[PDB]
């Protein structure tokens, strides 16, 4: 069982709410919950994708290039800011 | 298994319904919004019905009802060139000339060249099943795409004096490029939120 | 109020005429006819001195009370036990019976007729003689009269069904053509939604007596009109039955199961081999003794979207079979097609005289007409290909036009054969074979029972008569449809003349100034048909005036 | 959990403590004494054994840890051999 | 514009970069003036909405008059006119400003 280029996946509750899954409540109001994520090594992006009672929207990878074959370049664009404005602003630092 | 199969299945028919609604082409909203077991009641597959041949649908274009499509479904592995053929009688039967057909897990590459050489006077455009089985549109990376028409690319160009060589470029093997079944020289618009302006729109030359 | 022992106004000036007290007398009648509770003869001068008089807080109180009264007649329907609550119900009948004259216990009463399966049928009786009870009564209570004698039933839908046609005929003689809709789109689920059919599933509701008055008073018009509308309204009003899961009529009557498969087979407008397994196997179950619903089951076929889904489904089996490379004789879905299209259109003279067969296909029908037609779409792709290739030969090979005489023949003596053919041209015509189109529309002149100029197909065939606009410029291919085709049998029935002219009325800019002259002075009124061609007439001179100005 | 063992590539040698290709050339007995019932058990009807099976024999152990862990059956194991081998290999399991 | 800024920003971060601060501009036009929060104020809010709406007229990132750069120029400077908007309403501008 299980998709290959899949050698290890670690589940754990996001407790940083950046991560979390932010709604907004019927008063309006941002609220963030504690669900469950799955962090792997070794991507097949178009594979758990297609999985079943898997979150097809808000799953992404660390790979860019996965990105861009999966996704488009568009995609990929966003995908990379995200990446190095995490790698910078990992250590605290901001840039514009 | 049968069960996964139809659930594939109706995940596939639900993907390429919103596909066709992106296009332009008119599907109907309880389509867009068929259930599962909608899908279990209109039509388990085991050589129960898993006719391909009835999974296919016809779809025409809002503003231009002559403008109509063809969705396939080859039920062989790898397809060969004489249902790609059967396809084309089809097509000329009916007058058809676009049809984007799926395949199960690949393409025969005698296929490949029987596609692209009768291209010109007949659109055809192969998706593999795994690709079909999410909507990457709704992808929370991907912003709003959406085709220009000629119009549209020439005010455009009229405005920022530009030729089409000096946009920036989306290649046509684009997931989303194939979504939207957009030729070379055709201009998408993309509209996505900002942080610093709220709302950004560029534009890409298909090339 | 004297029917339980209470006076009325009359009583009052009685009470007032001729006395010496006068005013007492009013004090003596106000105490009589008050509300008798021992609070309220001492609160009622206190509440007057306000400023509101007594009758203010007793409407109050009346729109609680009633509403109360009618949450409680609900209640009894569905609370206490059986023979004590229907006993309380038709106890507060008799006493409330005597005010439904009155304007507030009407409702009330209709409610309480709502909830009881049976009742004595003098009020039922009142109901329909009285104008207001026979607006305001609730469903059943119309279905307890309609169940007990069928006298209202009829009068209630000899109108609606003059309006069924009244829309059928008014849709069908529309002069819209377009490549965008024509007014065969809608399903038989879309037309279900009209309130027609809908209103007659509610009159019937779950009962199956006032379902076999529907369908014998659509048996009687549809004897007499020879007409597919009524046809259609008893499929509509089965599969309306089946909107609402009416299970007294969907599981009891054979015929649910077809129909609800017929829709289906029109939604998509063609017998796929699912449903078409389907209903062979239905048609299979058909063995004597047991028979006697065929009349039925030929009588939902009817349908004009059937029609259109039956020889569609001809023509695309025709199509088919050659890229197939296979006979006719090779194709059962083929003959299951033909057999229910000849079922159906066998169905009203099984009405008239009820005969259980299977019928049996004609010898040069297959063996003959259905090769010939694959010859010639064979001969048409040919023709295509050879035109396509680079350099085939010096004026490439000419497309056969020509007409094998059996054809024709089969085309004006073979019912099921005309029809299909009919069918074949409009299918051409949605794909534009303009030689093919030639090839085989000569030779309609004579045609079986008028088949070729049913309002179905003269409808279709001028929808799909806008696609070569400009053809109409040339006086060739209007002739050949106007001149040859329908004067031939323009002067024998009104909707083949109503038809022409609408066409010509709508496609008037585009036709060439002579040609549609001559149309209207030889489409003018011949006299077999009434204001239809009169207004379509007017409607014509109007447009040839504003013709001799383009 | 469940959805990460679905996803998890998980492969034979995972869930095997240990092999072994004996010979036991007739394949009603069995060298090892503990194999001998419900090889009989599976041996009362004919399974591709009327004619002479193959006289080796390849006996894998699968840990009870790692298949109640990734929710593995003795079954589908043995469905998703036959699947890649079709019936090349003729293969039984012990009962659960 | 609530909408706007909660499809925009799902996590629901307020903090943006933005060109002018207008609540350190607010506060030095509240003493320059010597502005006494403790009285009634003396400006209309339709003089407060008829200013922020000339003065978005005002600022222009792209110029022109077609749909094309309309449409560009609501897109350039959406949010900060949002912003503007939430800032100078005329509801806080009465009441705490």
């Amino acid at each position: 069982q299980g998709i290959e280029q899949i050698s290890k996946v670690y589940m754990h509750l996001p407790q940083t709410d950046n991560k979390k899954k932010i709604i907004i409540t019927e008063d309006g109001e941002f609220k963030a919950l504690q669900e469950w994520i799955l962090e792997t090594d070794g991507v097949s992006l178009m594979r758990v994708l297609s999985e079943k009672d898997v979150d097809p929207v808000r799953t992404t990878s660390n790979d860019i290039v996965e990105i861009f074959t999966v996704l488009g370049i568009e995609a990929v664009r966003k995908a990379l800011e995200r990446e190095l404005y995490h790698v910078i602003s990992f250590d605290g630092s901001y840039v514009n | 298994d049968d069960e996964e199969e139809t659930y594939r299945l109706w995940k596939i028919r639900k993907t390429i319904m919103q596909l066709c609604h992106d296009r332009g082409y008119l599907v109907t909203q309880d389509e867009l919004d068929q259930t599962l077991e909608e899908f279990k009641a209109q039509f388990k597959p085991s050589e129960g019905r898993p006719r391909r041949t009835d999974l296919t649908v016809l779809v025409a274009h809002n503003d231009d009802p002559t403008d109509q499509m063809f969705v396939f479904f080859p039920e062989e592995p790898k397809v060969g060139i004489k249902t790609i053929k059967v396809y084309c009688q089809r097509m000329q039967e009916e007058n058809i000339t676009r049809a984007l057909i799926v395949v199960q897990q690949g393409m025969t590459p005698s296929a490949k060249q029987s596609l692209v050489d009768m291209a010109p006077k007949y659109i055809l455009e192969q998706f593999l099943q795994q690709e079909l089985l999410i909507n990457i549109t709704e992808h929370e990376l991907v912003p709003e795409h959406v085709v220009m028409t000629k119009e549209e690319v020439t005010e455009l160009l009229a405005r920022y004096k530009l030729r089409e060589n000096q946009l920036p470029r989306i290649q046509a093997g684009d997931p989303v490029a194939r979504y939207f079944g957009i030729k070379r020289g055709q201009v998408v618009k993309i509209i996505r939120p900002s942080e610093t302006a709220g709302r950004y729109i560029t534009y890409r030359l298909v090339q | 109020l004297q029917d339980l022992g209470v006076a009325n106004g009359e009583d009052l000036k009685e009470t007032l005429t001729n006395c010496t007290e006068p005013l007492k007398a009013i004090e003596q009648f106000q105490t009589e006819n008050g509300v008798l509770l021992p609070s309220l003869q001492s609160a009622l001068p206190f509440l007057d001195l306000h400023g509101t008089p007594r009758l203010e807080f007793h409407q109050s109180v009346f729109d609680e009370l009633r509403d109360k009264l009618l949450e409680r007649v609900s209640a009894i329907a569905s609370e206490g036990k059986a023979e004590e609550r229907y006993k309380k119900l038709e106890d507060l009948l008799e006493k409330s019976f005597s005010l439904v004259k009155m304007p507030s216990l009407q409702p009330v009463v209709m409610c309480v007729m709502k909830h009881l399966p049976k009742v004595p049928e003098k009020k039922l009786k009142l109901v329909m003689a009285d104008k207001e009870l026979y607006r305001a009564c609730a469903v059943e209570v119309k279905r307890q009269i309609w169940q007990d004698n069928q006298a209202l039933f009829g009068d209630e839908v000899s109108p609606l069904l003059k309006q069924y046609i009244l829309e059928k005929e008014s849709a069908l003689f529309s002069t819209e053509l377009s490549v965008l809709h024509n007014f065969f789109s809608p399903s038989p689920k879309t037309r279900r939604q009209g309130e027609v059919v809908q209103r007659l599933t509610r009159m019937v509701g779950k009962n199956v007596k006032l379902y076999d008055m529907v369908l014998q008073f659509l048996r009687t018009l549809f004897l007499r009109t020879r007409n597919v509308h009524y046809c259609t309204l008893r499929a509509e009003l089965l599969m309306s039955l089946h909107d609402l899961d009416v299970g007294e009529i969907c599981t009891v009557d054979p015929c649910h199961k077809f129909t609800w498969c017929l829709d289906a087979c029109i939604r998509e407008r063609f017998v796929d081999s699912k449903r078409a397994r389907e209903l062979q196997g239905f048609l299979d179950g058909v063995k004597k003794g047991q028979e006697q619903v065929l009349g039925d089951l030929s009588m939902i076929l009817c349908d004009p979207f059937a029609i259109n889904t039956l020889a569609l489904s001809t023509v695309r089996h025709l199509q088919e079979l050659v890229g197939q490379e296979t006979l006719p004789r090779d194709s059962p879905d083929l003959l299951l097609l033909l057999r229910l299209l000849a079922l159906g259109q066998g169905a009203w003279d099984m009405i008239d005289s009820q005969v259980f067969k299977e019928p049996k296909m004609e010898v040069e029908l297959i063996t003959r007409f259905l090769p010939m037609l694959m010859s010639f779409l064979v001969d048409d792709y040919t023709f295509n290909v050879d035109q396509k290739l680079p350099a085939e030969e010096k004026a490439p090979v000419s497309y056969p036009n020509t007409l094998p005489e059996s054809f024709t023949k089969f085309l004006q003596e073979q019912r099921m054969a005309c029809e299909v053919g009919l069918y074949y041209v409009l299918h051409i015509t949605k794909q534009r074979n303009k030689n093919a189109l030639l090839r085989l529309l000569p030779g309609l002149v004579e045609t079986f029972g008028d088949l070729a100029f049913g309002d179905i197909f003269l409808h279709l065939l001028t929808g799909n008569l806008a696609l070569l606009a400009d053809e109409f410029a040339l006086e060739d291919f209007c002739s050949s449809l106007f001149d040859g085709f329908f004067l031939t049998a323009s002067p024998r029935k009104e909707n083949v003349h109503r038809h022409a002219l609408r066409l010509l009325i709508h496609l008037h800019p585009r036709v060439a100034p002579s040609k549609l002259e001559a149309l209207q002075k030889a489409l003018e009124p011949t006299g077999q048909s009434g204001e239809a061609v009169k207004e379509l007439y007017s409607q014509l001179g109007e447009k040839l005036e504003q013709l001799d100005h383009r | 959990k469940d959805i990460l063992c679905r996803l998890e590539h998980t492969t034979l040698r995972k869930v095997t403590a240990n092999t072994a290709i004996y010979y036991d050339p007739n394949p009603q007995s069995t060298v090892v004494a503990e194999d001998q019932e419900w090889v009989n058990v599976y041996y009362e009807m004919p399974d591709f054994d009327v004619a002479r099976i193959s006289p080796w024999l390849l006996r894998v152990e699968l840990d009870r840890k790692h298949m109640t862990d990734r929710k593995l059956t003795m079954e589908q194991i043995a469905e998703k051999i036959n699947a890649g081998f079709g019936d090349d290999l003729n293969c039984i399991f012990n009962d659960d | 514009d609530r909408e706007v800024l909660r499809v925009i920003f799902p996590t629901g971060d307020s903090k943006v970069v933005l060109p002018c601060n207008l609540l350190r501009m607010i506060w030095n036009a509240q003493k320059i003036f010597h502005i006494n929060p403790r009285l009634p104020s003396d400006l209309h809010p339709i003089k407060v909405v008829e200013g922020v709406k000339e003065l978005s007229k005002k600022l222009v990132i792209v110029n022109g008059d077609d749909p094309l750069s309309r449409q560009a120029q609501e897109n350039a400077t959406l949010l900060f006119n949002i912003h503007l908007r939430s800032t100078l309403c005329s509801r806080r501008m009465a009441e705490e400003f």
